[PDB]
RNA sequence: AAAUUCUAA
RNA sequence: GAAGACUGGAGUGCAGAAGAGGAGAGUGGAAUUCCACGUGUAGCGGUGAAAUGCGUAGAUAUGUGGAGGAACACCAGUGGCGAAGGCGACUCUCUGGUCUGUAACUGACGCUGAGGCGCGAAAGCGUGGGGAGCAAACAGGAUUAGAUACCCUGGUAGUCCACGCCGUAAACGAUGAGUGCUAAGUGUUAGGGGGUUUCCGCCCCUUAGUGCUGCAGCUAACGCAUUAAGCACUCCGCCUGGGGAGUACGACCGCAAGGUUGAAACUCAAAGGAAUUGACGGGGGCCCGCACAAGCGGUGGAGCAUGUGGUUUAAUUCGAAGCAAC
């Protein structure tokens, strides 16, 4: 971002300075990122999965678009704690909702009361605005990735605590040692993430086609 | 928000004029804060010893 | 800011 | 250890800068008190409420002149200076230190420092001057069950000055003095160098102080963090459970009050630091219940029924005693 609020362990990385703003070097940007698509071709063939984790608003619709033509698994709103900790108690609202929906499309439709609208709606829409893409992770994610690493510090926590790979874009404003393995961007325009995004779905397709 | 004296460019402020150090008090007879005129450190020091030397010269008024 | 005292054991 | 050599420590010169650093002499304004004068009439003063107090010899208020003492409104700001205590009106004389810049000079001249020698807020002492206001002791008036206090009306030493003693403090950053090394962000004081620029101004770098936030590291935790409580080297001071006790005996210093040095017998199994969750407050916020607000009618006023403390009798049966017993 500006030259203010910004990580002295970054650098390397930051290349002149315009007025206003820091310059991002962008040769070491090409390396990373073309060692970032190996990695991702290395990892996704293994009839595992890669974990999308939309922060913001950009990385939410790039995100989601990108989960969704590569058919992964993602999480796109507010990132509630624990989902890689207690994915027990994760997978049991899920089974919750799979139930629930699952009754609702064929059972009956209709209870018993005038009490379908009053909570048993409202609840299951915010469930399933929440969860997301939850809904078919089937086992541990191998490799998060996050958009924002510094608006995004539980996933991080959450993922060293469990020890497995992360992948991410880190801003002049972040820490780039909890994140293993980095690629220095602008986490801020609508147009980088996109780009970023779909280059790291794009290679998983490659590979794991 | 800008300095008197660095911007018009006075060197040293005597005590002799009395013009200039009106424009420093109050109508009620005494020096104004640094805040509302806006002035430097040295030369706010120096203009209010130039308005007690002043002062005491009976050139300007303690009180009214 | 104002502002009277006051559980022994 | 000896003989040489060097400048990156230390000091001198050269050019600039800021400052309530210190001492002596002299002037200024506002205000409090006292004195004199001109109308000026019955109150002034003070507390939670009053009274003591001042006032018909005429107060308070009111304008005009004179005397004297003490402190210096605004500027004033985690601003400045000092080794520390500390230093704020103005002017002059005598004076100490520090910071920046250049590279002219000498060439390790440095750091620390027991014992010594000095300075050291306030109170206090001896001599001599002063003394407006405040005010230990003290007198009176209030409060309280009592009030040798808090509150009110007065008031001596003292507070002030010259010379000489005293030598203590929560004298505190509760943090000894030197010198190096180890992410950042942002204010401010005194400097220097550079670019835009006719000037003005804006931006960048560097030195010495002064504050806030925050990594690595450190810590029992609170927290500290380039002004370290981090990583190291040199010298000094001090500690070894709580009382007894900074007491007793000895010594030195002081006019005295006292200061510095400073034990044991006996006794206890604890005394302590940080923060944890509860309970409390004559600490705060916010919220509610016929709490208050608004209306309606009631009680205390008279007669009358029941119950209650005293009552007297032989007992006037025992038991419930602020809402929450009548
Ligand atoms: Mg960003
Ligand atoms: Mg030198
Ligand atoms: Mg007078
Ligand atoms: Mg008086
Ligand atoms: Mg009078
Ligand atoms: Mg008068
Ligand atoms: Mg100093
Ligand atoms: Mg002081
Ligand atoms: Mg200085
Ligand atoms: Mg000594
Ligand atoms: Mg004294
Ligand atoms: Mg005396
Ligand atoms: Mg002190
Ligand atoms: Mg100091
Ligand atoms: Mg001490
Ligand atoms: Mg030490
Ligand atoms: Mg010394
Ligand atoms: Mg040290
Ligand atoms: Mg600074
Ligand atoms: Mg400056
Ligand atoms: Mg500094
Ligand atoms: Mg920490
Ligand atoms: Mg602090
Ligand atoms: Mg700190
Ligand atoms: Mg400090
Ligand atoms: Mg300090
Ligand atoms: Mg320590
Ligand atoms: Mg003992
Ligand atoms: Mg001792
Ligand atoms: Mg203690
Ligand atoms: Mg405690
Ligand atoms: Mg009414
Ligand atoms: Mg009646
Ligand atoms: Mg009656
Ligand atoms: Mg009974």
């Amino acid at each position: 971002h500006q030259t203010r609020r910004w990580n002295p362990k970054m650098k390397k990385y930051i290349f002149t300075e315009r007025n206003g703003i820091y310059i991002i070097d962008l040769q070491k940007t090409v390396k990373k990122v073309d060692e970032a698509f190996n990695f991702m071709r290395e990892v996704a063939s293994d009839n595992g999965t890669i974990l999308f984790v939309g922060t913001k608003k950009q990385a939410q619709e790039s995100v989601r678009d990108e989960a969704i033509r590569s058919g992964q698994y993602f999480v796109n709103h507010r990132w509630l704690g624990g989902t890689l900790t207690n994915f027990e108690t994760i997978q049991k609202r899920i089974q919750h909702l799979k139930k629930i929906e699952k009754m609702e499309a064929d059972g009956t439709f209709e209870v018993l009361p005038k009490k379908e609208v009053v909570l048993l709606k409202k609840e299951q829409e915010k469930l399933e605005r929440f969860l997301g893409g939850i809904k078919d992770m089937k086992g541990l994610p191998d490799a998060l990735f996050i958009v924002d690493p510094r608006k995004e510090r539980i996933a991080v926590a959450e993922a060293r605590k469990l020890h497995i790979p992360i992948i991410g874009i880190v801003d002049t404003n972040c820490d780039p040692d909890e994140i293993d393995y980095v690629i220095p961007a602008n986490d801020d325009a609508i147009r980088a993430v996109k780009l970023l995004t779909a280059k790291m779905a794009d290679a998983i397709i490659e590979v794991n086609q | 928000k800008v300095c008197y004296f660095t911007s018009n460019g006075i060197t040293h402020i005597d005590y002799k004029d009395v013009e200039l150090l009106k424009k420093f008090v109050s109508e009620r007879g005494k020096i104004l804060p640094r805040r509302v005129t806006g002035t430097s450190a040295k030369y706010q020091r120096k203009l209010t010893v130039a308005i007690k030397r002043s002062r005491q010269m009976a050139l300007l008024p303690f009180v009214a």
